[PDB]
RNA sequence: GGUUAAGCGACUAAGCGUACACGGUGGAUGCCCUGGCAGUCAGAGGCGAUGAAGGACGUGCUAAUCUGCGAUAAGCGUCGG
RNA sequence: CCCGGCGAGGGGAGUGAAAAAGAACCUGAAACCGUGUACGUACAAGCAGUGGGAGCACGCUUAGGCGUGUGACUGCGUACC
RNA sequence: AGGACCGAACCGACUAAUGUUGAAAAAUUAGCGGAUGACUUGUGGCUGGGGGUGAAAGGCCAAUCAAACCGGGAGAUAGCU
RNA sequence: GUAACGGGGCUAAACCAUGCACCGAAGCUGCGGCAGCGACGCUUAUGCGUUGUUGGGUAGGGGAGCGUUCUGUAAGCCUGCGAAGGUGUGCUGUGAGGCAUGCUGGAGGUAUCAGAAGUGCGAAUGCUGACAUAAGUAACGAUAAAGCGGGUGAAAAGCCCGCUCGCCGGAAGACCAAGGGUUCCUGUCCAACGUUAAUCGGGGCAGGGUGAGUCGACCCCUAAGGCGAGGCCGAAAGGCGU
């Protein structure tokens, strides 16, 4: 029972090469390079599934800091004031409010300032 | 550098150039129009036209110079008995270069060079 | 450069010809081997 | 001295970005025979600036 | 409509023919014929014969008018390479490729 | 609305990239088997001086090669089918 | 029939179920090489991705926005064995 | 007379340059040595692998030589890669 | 090359002390999901009811699978109303994968549960073929040398003719042997071969061409040497030799 391994090998190489689309040069057309590039894309995708949460929290914190300083308080004192006022709103929602509802963000800043005072 | 220098080497040593232009001058004299390469025609001006100038005066010494330069007695005869008188009143410019395109075998730039009065 | 093959038909036939091979036991073995392998040309004999 | 890496088809094209031929911009038209010719060259039918210069 | 002429297995590398082909892509066929007539390349002769064949195909097979035709498509593909041995120094052999090209010229009025 | 000034600013692609479409090259894959491989059963287990095995040359309406054949030469006689 | 050199090659016609089955002939993959289109790219530094992400282009949808392609800018990021 | 001298053919190969993916798997060019001899050359022959042959270098023995080449033991063995 | 804060910068944005904030990991928590191992009660082909806890990993051990070809199931089933293969797209699973379907393709494929393996490739300076790259780059093989006119031709630097020019001339001329083996001559063709073009050719194709008493070979004769009836010798093969 001899097995010609052409069909399945073609299929595997095609799977990898279909994952390698958009890649530059041999990375998108040469299986050896494509496979390395697909694996490295996967390791980046995992590692960055992690990195995305912290990058977005970083962005939210920066925006909250900006808006809070527009309301005369640093981010640190604002977050401490929110904790002391028992406000439990995420950095995501806080930043989204900072951009899209500046009045409500001002109200939050007053709530935190009252907590700290 | 070749500042102010004149004369095309034409990828030949000197004695080959001299032989070639002697032959080409003879060809031009006897046929009055020849196809050659444009650089070769431009250099052929500088040899043929002095031969015609020399032939405007028919002495034995001048036929001797012409023969030294052409080594063809038919060419010397045609220079002194036809060309000299045909160009007696023309102050230089006895030839005309007419670019005629590119030689097939080597794409070489080709021109016709003729005697100016070849029509008559 | 003199090269190693300096042809001579007489020397060729005397060294490797049919008669030379048939002359000895080992030459006849060479011929038997070449017949068994099926070669079109048994020997240098032209 | 030889390459340490295979240069890409992109660098090959980049190098060849100067290989394009220039078309002859325009042909001249003989005033007599009216047939197109290369500038300052004789017409393929022996004309030049309206004068027949060769019988070929 | 579109009319095709092919010179398949032309004896020249597609890279060389492509210079000429790029030279007349999209031109009106009369202008293309002039360009090829004065382009000092072997590929210009081949491409010009293909273009003239295309124009004659159009006028004959498709009833086109020559004054309407443009070179709408002029690619050059690689054809099979003839493989030859160049003996080099010191007993070494190289194989040279005598590269052929397929020239396709499409003319149309549209 | 005009000028000036300041600020900002798309439109370029020589080429190149990615994607897609269509090709070229190439000959993988799949499908195929008058070729192999391994056996089983059974024959036969030798051919040769009555010239073998293997060949050379020839041989046709025939230019070659193959197959056959051997100057009776893709064949001859006879007996059968 | 036509172009072409009484070429090569090709375009028609016709044959055929099929000629993108045309003899360089079943299927015709990949590398590799082109043509076209979309987007990007000529002040920008590095395993070329990845996470974010504008803009453009296209296709859907009855709005609403989703698919797709591309991907300015940006965090991280030195292949595989 | 001469393993005499100078010097072509012929035989060689001291120097240099070039060449070193060569024109060439050892050459070219300019010079250089021998050039009646222990010379050189044609044809044929003989010597066969631990063998030959060697004015002796381990030289040469078909571009291969501290043991030729081809086939075989053979899928040697390989605590190595 | 600043080059002994990572940089900018900093007189605190340095240092010490104290204090409260905050940022900060794949740690922990939250929410969702998967799996392994336990412990519990109903039981079984265990479902679970739960319930703790575990889940980085090389060499390596253990467990469970995917898929490929082939055999049975199968004279069944799918298939010209389109098989395999190819190429897309969509869906789907934890993964190997699976399913569907557009196009191509044009005749085969094969469930299920078993069975057997040439059963899975990226490396082995692996092997074969194809195709890149360097790159239209080096080079086109003696620096004896060409020029022009005419012809032929689709096209001529190279072919033919002519006239010049140059080079060899103890050769680069002529005749042979050896070797080759049709390269000879004529016609014809120019794909490939010719390091370019080629109408030309030692290229293709066809036809032709080799005439002997005296030339040569054969032949007669012998050298070196070979072979060698008998013979001598040697396990055999064979060696030597008349
Ligand atoms: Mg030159
Ligand atoms: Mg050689
Ligand atoms: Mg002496
Ligand atoms: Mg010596
Ligand atoms: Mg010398
Ligand atoms: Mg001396
Ligand atoms: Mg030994
Ligand atoms: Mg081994
Ligand atoms: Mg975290
Ligand atoms: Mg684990
Ligand atoms: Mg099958
Ligand atoms: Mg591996
Ligand atoms: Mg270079
Ligand atoms: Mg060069
Ligand atoms: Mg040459
Ligand atoms: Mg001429
Ligand atoms: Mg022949
Ligand atoms: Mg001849
Ligand atoms: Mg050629
Ligand atoms: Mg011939
Ligand atoms: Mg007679
Ligand atoms: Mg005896």
């Amino acid at each position: 029972a001899r097995v010609k391994r052409g069909v399945i090998a073609r299929a595997r190489h095609k799977k990898i090469l279909k994952q390698a689309k958009g890649y530059y040069g041999a990375r998108s057309r040469v299986y050896r390079v494509a496979f390395q590039a697909v694996i490295k894309a996967g390791q980046y995708a995992y590692r960055d599934r992690r990195q995305r949460k912290r990058q977005f929290r970083q962005l939210w914190i920066a925006r909250i800091n900006a808006a809070a300083r527009q309301n005369g308080i640093s981010y640190s004192k604002f977050i401490n004031g929110l904790k002391k006022a028992s406000v439990e709103i995420d950095r995501k929602i806080l930043a989204d409010i900072a951009v899209f509802d500046k009045v409500a963000f001002t109200a939050l800043v007053e709530k935190a300032k009252a907590a700290l005072a | 550098m070749r500042h102010r220098k004149s004369g095309r080497q034409l990828n030949r040593n000197s004695s080959h150039r001299q032989a070639m232009f002697r032959n080409m001058a003879g060809s031009l004299v006897r046929h009055e129009i020849i196809k050659t390469t444009l650089p070769k025609a431009k250099e052929l001006r500088r040899v043929v036209e002095p031969l015609i100038t020399l032939a405007k005066t028919d002495s034995v010494a001048n036929r001797r110079l012409a023969f030294a330069r052409t080594r063809d007695n038919e060419i010397v005869a045609k220079l002194f008995n036809e060309l000299g008188p045909r160009f007696a009143s023309r102050a230089g410019g006895y030839t005309r270069i007419l670019k005629c395109g590119f030689r097939a075998g080597d794409n070489a730039p080709m021109a016709y060079i003729e005697l100016v009065d070849r029509s008559e | 450069m003199k090269r190693t093959f300096q042809p001579s038909v007489l020397k060729r036939n005397r060294s490797h010809g049919f008669r030379a091979r048939m002359a000895t036991k080992n030459g006849r073995q060479v011929l038997a081997r070449r017949r068994a392998k099926g070669r079109a040309r048994l020997t240098v004999s032209k | 001295a030889v390459q340490q890496n295979k240069p890409t088809r992109s660098k090959r094209g980049m190098r060849r970005s100067h290989d394009a031929l220039t078309a002859v911009t325009s042909l001249s038209v003989d005033k007599t025979s009216g047939e197109k010719h290369l500038r300052h060259h004789i017409t393929a039918d022996g004309y030049y600036r309206g004068r027949k210069v060769i019988a070929k | 409509m579109e009319t095709i002429a092919k010179h398949r297995h032309a004896r020249s590398s597609a890279q060389k023919v492509r210079l000429v082909a790029d030279l007349i892509r999209g031109k009106k066929v009369s202008q293309a014929l002039d360009i090829l007539t004065y382009t000092n390349k072997k590929a210009a002769v081949l491409v010009k014969k293909v273009l003239e064949s295309a124009i004659a195909n159009a006028e004959h097979n498709d009833g086109a008018d020559i004054d309407d035709l443009k070179v709408t498509k002029i690619f050059v593909d690689e054809g099979p390479s003839m493989k030859r041995i160049m003996p080099r120094a010191k007993g070494r052999a190289d194989r040279i490729l005598k590269r052929t090209s397929h020239i396709t010229v499409v003319v149309s009025d549209r």
